């Protein structure tokens, strides 16, 4: 009788994702991860501790967000007895922040969590930004809750006004004072205060929160940007490099002003243009062309085909497991719905099928 | 070290008798499988093309991090005399053996065979019926032979010689009986391919004219043959240790069509799991797995209780542990066999405490098993505790003058393999009875 | 300036200790004590002395577990 | 054997062991049990289904031989099939269940002997009128086959007190067992006692099935109840005399223990320290109310060489008082023969056993079932142990690597002074040094165990911090007690067999043997006990810390495997350490250096 459970699990599963909207969804973004780092974390409540998790689910968001979305840049400030500390600025290689994470994995977490000088501080951080980057910070969040200084209420017409949102994934329960940040910054929504049930639970909403969000009408900013692809070289020589001084074998060469760099996708240090290439800004055209969901051929009715039309293997017999593409006309089996709907973005299906 | 002994085997054999050997494509198909990647590389690219190639282009294409493996390829490949290696025009200038070179060419093209790869019938019947099932019982019927428990069906007398003259499951005549040498134990520990190549090893060992290029070329060929058809019945020689190896149920031969087994497809090459053992801190024995062939390897080394579908139980006694010791039975080759029989949550739970001890320190002041020691290095205590003596019998020279005497007296022993013992700071050492007059001869002059 | 005919043991203080009461119950046998480390021996009771050692040893633990 | 059961080449060595003979039910996958029918043994898988229900059934009709964590090695003996039938079960309702859940054919033999081990229950039973033992059975068809033995010498008899040890051992061997459930509600010439279940106790669940199992009728049924250490067997006590409510009396095996189970009784029960009068050459009181207690332990009832007068009154007392309920709480002491006078002296009616350990050296342990009855309940020990009743040991066992500086004198030393010449080993000394060192850098409060003073003191010593032995005073020991517990200069301390049992010292989580007894399991185990108890046995990630400093090259390699073999069987296993820890890096080492080792060797050679 599971199956029965798993077939209603999976309808009340789909009634949410029944509804699949292109919206636009930033693409330049800026995002902020802080990390209260308190007497809270101490606990060993969940396995090993708050501590330990919130260190490795930071490092799996880090690689995560940097291959989804390359076009970004990250920092990340800590909070520690009463005082937030900023560890990392925003840069575009991970690898720093990753080094920063690692210092704060043998640092103890201790002390009291203040929002309103970690929001204070992270609008400072956030106030030199672009107009088109999307500002938006993840909070984590332990306590109950919140010494503070002085109001909040200002920090968050400050924030509302700066055109900067939140999303917090509070540990233990909803606090209320979250809520509204949440309710407030987020246009009146109730999707930014999460809290999880187990740590499964915690992996599947930093999963969510890697992915980008969609923008709104109102907040209207549609323009143009400047950008330049630059050249690799290979040179037998080693070349000081611009950026860091020493050095380099190879690297590339700046398509305005011809000096050399030694990551992407960066701006140029000396003319002060951003460098990328075709495959990064193509990474995220499955956000921008999205998928439509598969659906099930009921088992009653007469079958266009018994066997998995892509990965070529035997539909299997009370239900009927054939995700049919009604954009191809094609039915396939779970595990390839599986594999076009994430891992892959296109339906094959659709692409034999000629428009 | 299978290839190690089959490579040293054919490096044994002379470069003429290797380049009959290079002769036909079924051998040198063989052989190919039995070639590294890099050797294997160079010659499928050097097979198609006449032309022979100095080191240096070699060398300027090889790049430079994976050059010992490069080295031990073309070690292979030169003391095989499976290249023609000669300083032509200062150079030196790389040929592969043209038999060999021919032959792997027609193997691909599927050229001329000359039916090497087998005089076939193609009299194809089912296999798992009567082939698979005669080859499993001659197979059980030897296997508990040499396991020792009683069993009627005795094996060949070829074979039975074989083990008598030789130091595998000793046939003792003052006893009468077959009895577990540690070489026996050692086979028993053996994979399936390499008890066929250590016997088949020992067989082409023993036997001389008989020719001996006959059954190197017909094992390679059986090697590459295929199961469950019918093929004619070729040289007398090697139908005569065809008719062997049919008595040993490698094949299901009707005495002249005859059906080859499963065992050769095994011979060739290979193909909470089943084998793994749940060790306990009380001995007690959960293994995933039972077979008749189990509880008869078990009997040697543990203390078991029933026999159940795949939960065989039981629980290890020190009675079993020196009733393997006494046999002369090794220690190492028990925990050969019982690391070999780990179990994924154990073993799960062994990597996280190693994890753990990792980030507090280095050496972590704890004995390097990394099977968890709480079982593991009981026995592993009784392993040290078994032996945990040093005798020294026979002959002795004592009282050195001067240290240089001694340490070129020493090392010189060393140098010959005869030193089996020595102690600077006493300066005495002790050799072998077998090297005493050379070491004595050195000594004088 | 000699070099007598013995087999040289590797041993330790307490299991030459165990090596002078086995000289105590039959003397004569061990020949010298070297040092800590190495003894001495008769070759032709190299054995014997083994097989007594091992009741030695017997008479330390036997692990009956009856 | 169903089946023919030919022997196999491979069943030699299964001397009757081969158990394939069985025709396997495909009901398998199910069905947790099989029988092993050659010795009784029954073996029960911890993976599949049925096996929560089977498991107390499988302790109320057998006894489990080892449990681990995989499989439960169980064995079906007469006593435990006693105890079902005591308890309320019965051959044929056992002999269905066990089919029922068994993958395997039931075994002609386990038939029959569950057959044969059907008591006639109910027909023979006692009770005690005005301090009188009459043997009151259901008919005179027991009066017939009673008087048809020799041994005495509706209807009610009298049967002397001392007698009735000798006819309760005597009608267990013709298989005529008495059931003991006193009626104290309908009973009321004994003086009901008026105590009440406080609302402020509330029970255990195993504690809750230990006493609904002897109170399934609503009658106190007589017997043993095990359960480990700091489970709550003074809760069980206390809820029991107080669903009761009648006179009880309970006798335990120290003077601490009688001030501690007094205190313990006075607070969670409603009995009045008026109705208690405590018993003992401190005081000998005597409460003069109808109803109430007198405690003590056991030496003020057995002594009669140098007895007082008061003394002399108290016990008239109590012999004159006849009682409704007797606990003999740690009741491995009891059955010794200057203590099993209970029946001839105490008129009590049920007769119930707590205790940690059923084990002793001797059978003695089995007479309790003609002193007190079998075992009504047992708790399983690691499944407490997972539950957080008891607590998680990493016990780590220290093979200390013998000094030939000891050992030259240890092997021509005489075999009563052997065992303190190789206790005193001076790198046992420097291991216990960094151990300690280690454990207070760690934060542990460390308790040190030693079987002789000397040894105890030296150690002692050598620390710089005091000694508690046998021969220390009341005063003394309490003393140091309270300086460890609360004063930080005595950080740990050094105890002996006065701190093996019989103490509620749960604070040191950490403990260090130096020496143990010869043979005696029960001191280990009591031992492990003391730290068992300890009140961090429920946060997580927390592991108590057993440590058994043993010199090698001896025979207490196999001394301390003979004693830590019941613990190993329990499932507190014994990790091997030979090269230990912090060897060097502790600078500064007790007799460390070869004169420092001779001048010990010397001293010891003192008295050795
Ligand atoms: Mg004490
Ligand atoms: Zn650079
Ligand atoms: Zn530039
Ligand atoms: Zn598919
Ligand atoms: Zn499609």
């Amino acid at each position: 009788a599971s199956l029965v459970a798993s077939i209603v699990e999976a309808r009340k599963k789909r009634t949410a994702k029944k509804n699949i909207t292109p919206y636009q969804r930033g693409i330049i973004r800026s995002l902020i991860l802080t990390l209260d780092c308190s007497e809270a974390m101490l606990e060993k409540d969940l396995r090993p501790n708050r501590h330990a998790m919130i260190i490795q689910y930071a490092i799996d968001f880090v690689h995560e967000f940097f291959d989804q979305n390359p076009i970004s840049q990250m920092g990340i400030i800590i909070m520690r007895n009463g005082l937030a500390q900023l560890v990392s600025q925003v840069s575009g290689n991970p690898q720093d922040h990753i080094d920063a994470l690692k210092s704060i994995r043998k640092q103890e977490p201790k002390g009291n969590p203040s929002l309103q000088n970690a929001l204070e501080m992270a609008r400072g951080l956030l106030l030199p930004v672009p107009a088109h980057c999307t500002r938006e910070v993840l909070i984590v969040f332990g306590s109950l809750s919140t010494t503070d200084p002085g109001d909040i209420h200002q920090t968050i017409d400050s924030l509302v006004s700066e055109k900067i949102r939140v999303k917090v994934l509070g540990l233990s329960a909803q606090v209320a004072i979250c809520k509204e940040l949440c309710k407030a910054t987020n246009y009146g929504d109730e999707s930014f205060y999460k809290i999880l049930l187990d740590e499964t639970h915690l992996k599947e909403l930093f999963n969510e929160a890697v992915t980008p969000l969609p923008v709104n009408k109102i907040n209207k900013g549609f323009t143009l940007v400047k950008m330049g692809f630059p050249t690799r070289i290979f040179e037998d020589t080693p070349t000081f490099c611009s950026c860091h001084s020493k050095l380099v074998y190879g690297g590339y060469f700046c398509p305005n002003c011809h000096s050399k760099v030694c990551s992407l996708p960066t701006v140029c240090p000396c003319c002060d243009l951003m460098l990328i290439l075709s495959t990064h800004l193509a990474r995220s055209y499955h956000h921008l062309m999205p998928l439509k969901t598969f659906a099930e051929v009921p088992t009653t009715e007469k079958f266009r085909s018994e066997d998995c039309f892509s990965c070529q293997s035997r539909f299997p017999i009370l239900t009927s497991s054939r995700y049919r593409c009604e954009d191809c006309k094609q039915e396939f089996c779970v595990d390839c719905d599986v594999f076009i709907h994430e891992i892959l973005h296109n339906c094959p299906g659709c692409e034999s099928k000629p428009v | 070290s299978l290839k190690h002994s089959v490579t040293q085997y054919l490096e044994e054999i002379p470069q003429q008798v290797q380049n009959r050997l290079y002769t036909s494509p079924a051998t040198c198909l063989a052989i190919y499988r039995i070639l590294p990647p890099l050797a294997k590389f160079f010659i499928m690219a050097m097979v198609f093309n006449e032309n022979e190639v100095p080191l240096l282009d070699l060398d300027k294409w090889v790049n430079s991090n994976g050059k010992l493996q490069f080295q031990n390829a073309i070690k292979s490949m030169k003391s095989l005399h499976l290249l023609i290696p000669n300083k032509s025009s200062g150079t030196l200038m790389i040929n592969l053996n043209p038999t060999f070179k021919i032959s792997l060419r027609n193997a691909l093209t599927g050229g001329e065979v000359q039916n090497s790869f087998g005089v076939v019938v193609e009299e194809n019947v089912v296999s798992l019926d009567l082939l698979d099932e005669y080859s499993a019982n001659k197979w059980e019927t030897i296997l508990h032979f040499m396991v020792g428990t009683p069993l009627a069906k005795i094996p060949s007398e070829k074979v039975l010689n074989l083990l008598k003259h030789s130091k595998l499951m000793e046939e003792v005549n003052s006893t009468g009986e077959f009895k577990i040498t540690n070489e026996g134990f050692q086979f028993l520990l053996q994979e399936i391919n390499s008890q066929l190549w250590t016997l088949l090893l020992q067989y082409l060992k023993m036997i001389e004219t008989m020719d001996l290029v006959d059954v190197l070329h017909f094992i390679f060929m059986l090697g590459a043959l295929e199961v469950g058809k019918a093929y004619k019945i070729l040289s007398e020689t090697q139908r005569i240790m065809l008719q062997d190896m049919r008595d040993y149920g490698l094949v299901f031969q009707k005495h002249s069509i005859f059906y080859p087994t499963k065992l050769a497809l095994m011979l060739t090459s290979d193909t909470i799991p089943d084998g793994s053992l749940i060790v306990e801190t009380n001995f007690k024995i959960y293994s995933y797995s039972n077979s008749p062939l189990q509880i008869a390897v078990l009997s040697l080394f543990v203390h078991l209780k029933a026999r159940f579908v795949n939960m065989v139980l039981g629980q290890i006694t020190r009675e079993s542990i020196r009733r393997a010791l006494t046999n002369g039975i090794t220690a190492d080759q028990i925990i050969a066999y019982l690391e070999t029989h780990a179990h994924p949550q154990m073993r799960r739970l062994a990597e996280e405490k190693l994890e753990k001890k990792l980030e507090l320190d280095p050496n972590c002041k704890e004995p390097l098993q990394v099977l968890p020691p709480t079982v593991v290095d009981q026995i592993r205590l009784w392993q040290l505790e078994l032996d945990r003596v040093i005798t020294y019998e026979g002959s002795l020279y004592s009282d050195f003058e001067t240290s240089q005497e001694y340490n070129l007296l020493s090392k010189y022993a060393q140098d010959i393999g005869v030193l089996l013992w020595k102690d600077d700071k006493k300066k005495k050492f002790f050799i072998s009875k077998e090297g005493n007059s050379q070491v004595l001869d050195f000594a004088k002059r | 300036a000699r070099a007598r005919k013995g087999a040289l043991v590797q041993c330790d203080p307490s299991i030459k200790a165990l090596i002078l009461q086995i000289d105590a119950k039959m003397s004569d046998i061990v020949l010298e004590e070297l040092d800590d480390t190495h003894l001495l021996v008769n070759p032709s009771k190299v054995e014997f002395v083994k097989h007594e050692l091992n009741r030695l040893l017997s008479k330390n633990i036997y692990n009956p577990m009856d | 054997i169903p089946a023919d059961f030919v022997p196999d080449s491979v069943s030699g060595m299964f001397r009757s062991h081969d158990f394939s003979y069985l025709r396997l039910r495909p009901d398998h996958a199910s069905r947790p049990l099989w029988i092993s029918p050659s010795d009784g043994r029954i073996i029960l898988e911890s993976f599949s289904p049925l096996a929560e229900q089977a498991q107390d059934f499988l302790v109320t009709i057998a006894e489990p031989i080892s449990r681990p964590s995989h499989i439960h090695e169980y064995k079906i003996t007469a006593y435990s099939l006693y105890a079902a039938v005591s308890v309320g079960l019965e051959t044929d309702d056992i002999i269905s269940v066990l089919d029922r859940l068994s993958k395997v054919p039931v075994a002609e033999s386990i038939i029959n002997f569950i057959k044969g081990a059907t008591i006639s229950y109910g027909k023979v039973k006692l009770v005690i009128k005005h301090n009188r033992y009459f043997v009151e059975t259901t008919q005179a068809d027991i009066l017939q086959m009673l008087l048809n033995d020799s041994v005495i010498g509706v209807h009610s008899f009298e049967i002397a007190n001392e007698s009735v040890e000798v006819v309760k051992k005597r009608c267990q061997e013709i298989d005529y067992p008495v059931l003991e459930e006193y009626d104290f509600r309908n009973d009321h010439r004994n003086p009901d006692l008026d105590i009440d279940l406080k609302p402020s106790t509330q029970i255990r669940p195993y504690q809750e099935k230990s006493l609904s199992k002897m109170f399934g009728n609503g009658r106190a049924r007589s017997g043993i109840i095990v359960l480990p250490c700091g489970a709550g067997k003074t809760l069980v006590g206390i809820t029991a005399a107080c669903t009761i409510k009648k006179s009880v009396i309970v006798l335990c095996t120290s003077s601490v223990s009688v001030m501690q189970w007094r205190q313990q009784f006075l607070q969670w029960c409603t009995l009045q320290p008026e109705n208690c009068a405590v018993f003992t050459s401190d005081n000998k009181e005597m409460f003069q109310t109808e109803s109430g207690l007198v405690v003590s332990t056991y030496s003020m009832v057995a002594n009669t060489r140098n007895r007082s007068h008061d003394s002399q009154k108290v016990m008239d007392f109590l012999t004159g008082r006849e009682w409704g309920f007797i606990i003999l709480d740690e009741v491995h002491v009891v059955p010794a023969a200057m203590f099993r006078r209970v029946v001839s002296t105490i008129a009590a009616h049920a007769k119930l056993g707590l205790t940690a350990t059923l084990v002793r050296e001797d059978d003695k342990i089995g007479d309790l079932n003609f002193l007190i009855g079998p075992k009504l309940y047992e708790a399983n020990w690691m499944e407490l142990s997972q539950k957080g009743h008891i607590a998680n040991v990493q016990c780590a066992e220290v093979w200390c690597p013998m000094t030939a500086e000891f050992y030259q004198e240890y092997l021509r030393e005489t075999a009563r002074k052997r065992m303190l010449l190789y206790i005193m080993n001076p790198t046992k000394f420097q291991a216990c040094q960094f151990l300690i060192q280690y454990h207070e850098r760690r934060g542990d409060k460390i308790i040190v165990f030693s079987d002789n003073v000397y040894a105890l003191q030296e150690y002692a010593l050598k620390m710089g911090k005091p000694f508690i032995y046998g021969s220390t005073p009341q005063q003394e020991r309490m003393n140091i007690l309270q300086n460890f517990q609360y004063n930080d200069q005595i950080n740990t301390i050094f105890l002996s067999k006065v701190g093996d049992t019989s103490i509620d010292l749960p604070e040191a989580t950490c403990l260090i043997q130096i020496s143990s007894h010869y043979g005696s399991r029960r001191q280990e185990a009591q031992r492990l006990g003391r730290i068992l108890r300890a009140k961090r046995r429920n946060d997580e990630g927390f592991n108590a810390f057993f440590y058994s400093l043993v010199s090698k090259d001896t025979q207490e390699m196999y001394y301390s495997t003979k004693r830590q073999a019941f613990l190993v069987d329990q499932g507190y296993a014994f990790k091997v350490i030979t090269h230990l820890h912090g060897m060097e890096n502790i600078p500064n080492l007790a007799y460390a250096s070869p004169r420092e080792r001779r001048e010990l060797l010397q001293e010891v050679l003192l008295k050795n």
